[PDB]
């Protein structure tokens, strides 16, 4: 249904006004690509954290995030983990 | 601000992950959020070299084919 | 491309051409 394999095209769109000028604006298709490749992400980690052992968790995700080359976003991840447990 | 759910929805589309811990969709949200950031920022170098105050899909498709870190999407935004 | 993603890469070729073959996701969108 659309609403069951993608994040809310409106959230997608805020996150990425918050990255270009206030001056900018993003076409309705390149919100819907934004879109496709978010979800593309996710399952990419996903399934790399799969085959990280063997339930997914945090630090499985973490792991497959250095591993896939993302490793820039693993400190910040766990700074944000921390404060939202806390 | 991302939903839980509907992050967690994505991640059960694959037949192999049957159990996810609670925290692994928190994590996702906040990835997702600095994923878009940097993809966003990366094609808007493309808009404004093409003198546009739009982004558009092709920009996004020509970011992807700039940064090694963003091979993964070749398949689904192609140049 | 890239030596860290190459192999998943290919892995998530076949986990979308499965999710096509049945209804989950389309072709194109």
């Amino acid at each position: 249904r659309e609403q069951d394999i993608y994040l809310p095209i409106a959230n997608v769109a805020r996150i990425m006004k918050n990255a270009i000028p206030q001056t900018g604006k993003i076409a309705k298709d390149a919100k819907e690509c934004v879109q496709e490749c978010v979800s593309e992400f996710i399952s990419f980690i996903t399934s790399e954290a799969s085959e990280r052992c063997h339930t997914i968790n945090g630090e499985d995700i973490l792991f497959a995030m250095s591993t896939l080359g993302f490793d820039s976003y693993v400190e910040p991840l766990k700074l944000y983990l921390q404060k939202f447990r806390e | 601000e991302l939903p839980l759910a509907r992050i967690k929805k994505i991640m059960k589309l694959d037949e192999d992950v049957k159990m996810i811990s609670a925290e692994a969709p928190v994590l996702f949200a906040k990835a997702a959020q600095i994923f878009i950031t940097e993809l966003t920022l990366r094609a808007w170098i493309h808009t404004e070299d093409n003198k546009r105050r739009t982004l558009q899909r092709n920009d996004i498709a020509m970011a992807i084919t700039k940064f090694d870190q963003f091979d993964f999407l070749i398949d689904i935004v192609p140049r | 491309v890239n030596a860290k993603q190459y192999h998943r890469i290919l892995k998530r070729r076949q986990a979308r051409a499965k999710l096509e073959a049945e209804g989950k996701i389309p072709k194109e969108r």
